[PDB]
């Protein structure tokens, strides 16, 4: 039922004022704050041969919150100029149950990542700044993310000129764009 | 903060630039000592002002397509206005209690 | 969101939001008046 | 607490009729109504799902359970997660009634899932392992009952999923 309009965003490491100062000031929020999670990709395909992800990204510096898990892929082709994403399908989940629920029906830990940056908003729209590492269970590319990202029902991809609008206004910093 | 007082030097600096100039051309064509340094000085701080204000207006034009940094802490305001006012209330209260208690005594 | 690892019936499913706005006021003023009569009658019966 | 249900397989008159009065006899133990909490939980594969009252659907299949996806979550996974189980041909099926408050208490029938079934009653208690009182309650309530089998030698610290996971034995034995 629901859908999403997430896009793929990448600046260069060293550009970080640039990024901070004007997602503050344009459109985002009052009062922005942070975060940091590490993400586990699963996957349980025998036959089927569709191994299908599950992001149980738990917050670490959160107090006890449900580890969110989100399921995307198989990107429509909707070619409606727009982010190009597919539908989506959150779940929350409870203390240890992700792991849990995976051993139990079974699942293969594709890969782990974790994640740590500043948070925006915005009205039917979400953008997120965070840095990537590469580094055991217990604790990078050089490079941040814009995690320009919306998810709401079908409707008539009404939000897709405004997600392009927005990029275009921070068109001298970055340029958000699709992704294969 | 600062690119504010760089702009207004550099506006200084372009009106001392003419001023030296102008000084300089009439040195010079008056009659015929430091005519040439003062010319080669003119010169150097006219393309001095001219740099600064190439840099200043090849800025990182922070957003050009809307009203930026909205939202002026007016919750802040908001907060320091009550409690202002809960201030002046409790002196009033306060004053109130100290005429009670001196028509008392 | 918290609904789904504590599921409450209908304590939290209804705590989440109520109703405000002039039932608020109304409750203070009727508070105010109440110890407002409360403590005059204390006085009195003192004062009695 | 987490009190268990049990399957009393009455007889005599009909189970609608023993239904009936044991709903007369909880009316006359003093207790009034607080609309009908339907419970539902459907095996499935060792999936389950589970719709007790509270927006969250919250299949305790096995390892405890999550208990913790909402009430859109779990099944949109389930409904996503096509071809992967294979065994949705043995169905599922799920009783309800009401729901009455006694007095920090609670009563719930089970009726008839998908027909063959009997009268499962259920309760619970205010802070929680304290089995006193709950006898104590439940002898005036009827005769043979209370098997129990909670989540003992735990310290959990009242478990709120043992009523989910009561209920699937209870769905399992019948």
């Amino acid at each position: 039922n629901m859908m999403e309009y997430l896009l793929q965003g990448s600046v260069l490491d060293h550009s970080l004022e640039s990024l901070i100062h004007r997602l503050r000031g344009l459109c985002d929020n009052m009062e922005p704050e942070t975060f940091l999670d590490h993400e586990m990709v699963f996957l349980l395909k025998g036959q089927q041969a569709s191994p299908f992800v599950l992001r149980a990204r738990r917050s670490m510096d959160r107090a006890g919150a449900p580890w969110h898990l989100r399921y995307l892929g198989q990107p429509e082709m909707g070619d409606k100029n727009r982010h190009a994403l597919v539908r989506n399908c959150v779940d929350i989940a409870t203390s240890e149950n992700l792991t849990d629920f995976l051993m139990e029906m079974g699942f293969r830990m594709d890969h782990e990542f974790v994640a740590k940056g500043h948070l925006f908003r915005k009205g039917i729209m979400k953008v997120v700044v965070y840095k990537i590492f590469r580094i055991l269970v217990p604790g990078l590319s050089l490079s941040y993310l814009v995690e320009l990202s919306v998810v709401a029902p079908a409707g008539q991809d009404m939000v897709s000129d405004d997600m392009r609008n927005f990029a275009e206004q921070l068109k001298p910093l970055v340029h958000l764009e699709k992704i294969d | 903060n600062e690119r504010l007082r760089a702009l207004e030097d550099i506006e200084r600096e372009i009106g001392a630039i003419l001023q030296n100039a102008g000084t300089a051309i009439l040195e010079l064509s008056k009659e015929k000592r430091l005519l040439d340094r003062q010319a080669a000085a003119f010169t150097t701080s006219v393309q001095h002002v001219e740099a600064e204000l190439s840099a200043q207006i090849r800025y990182l034009t922070q957003v050009a397509t809307g009203q930026p940094h909205e939202g002026s802490s007016y919750s802040s305001r908001k907060d320091c206005q009550m409690a202002l006012k809960r201030v002046d209330y409790a002196r009033l209260k306060i004053s109130d209690v100290a005429r009670t208690c001196e028509q008392m005594l | 969101r918290l609904s789904g690892p504590q599921a409450f019936d209908k304590n939290e499913i209804n705590s989440i939001q109520s109703t405000e706005g002039l039932l608020e006021k109304i409750i203070k003023q009727a508070k105010h008046i109440f110890l407002r009569s409360r403590t005059a009658a204390t006085i009195d019966s003192l004062a009695s | 607490v987490t009190c268990v249900s049990q399957m009393p397989v009455a007889e005599g008159k009909s189970l609608q009729q023993t239904v009936e009065l044991l709903t007369k006899k909880l009316e006359m133990l003093g207790a009034e109504k607080q609309g009908t909490f339907c419970v539902d939980c459907e095996t499935y594969h060792g999936k389950l799902m589970y719709v007790m009252h509270y927006p969250l659907s919250c299949f305790a299949l096995f390892e405890n359970g999550p208990c913790l996806i909402a009430d859109t979550n779990f099944d949109v996974l389930m409904v996503k997660l096509k071809g992967f189980f294979q065994s949705a041909k043995a169905s599922k099926i799920e009783t309800r009634g009401t729901r009455y408050q006694y007095c920090d208490f609670l009563v719930k029938v089970g009726t008839v899932t998908m027909g063959p079934s009997a009268r499962g009653i259920s309760v619970e208690v205010e802070y929680g392992d304290c089995w006193s009182l709950l006898l104590e309650f439940l002898q005036s309530f009827l005769g043979s009952h209370a098997p129990g089998a909670p989540t003992v030698f735990g310290n959990a610290v009242y478990g709120p999923a043992d009523t989910m996971i009561q209920y699937m034995e209870l769905f399992n034995k019948i």
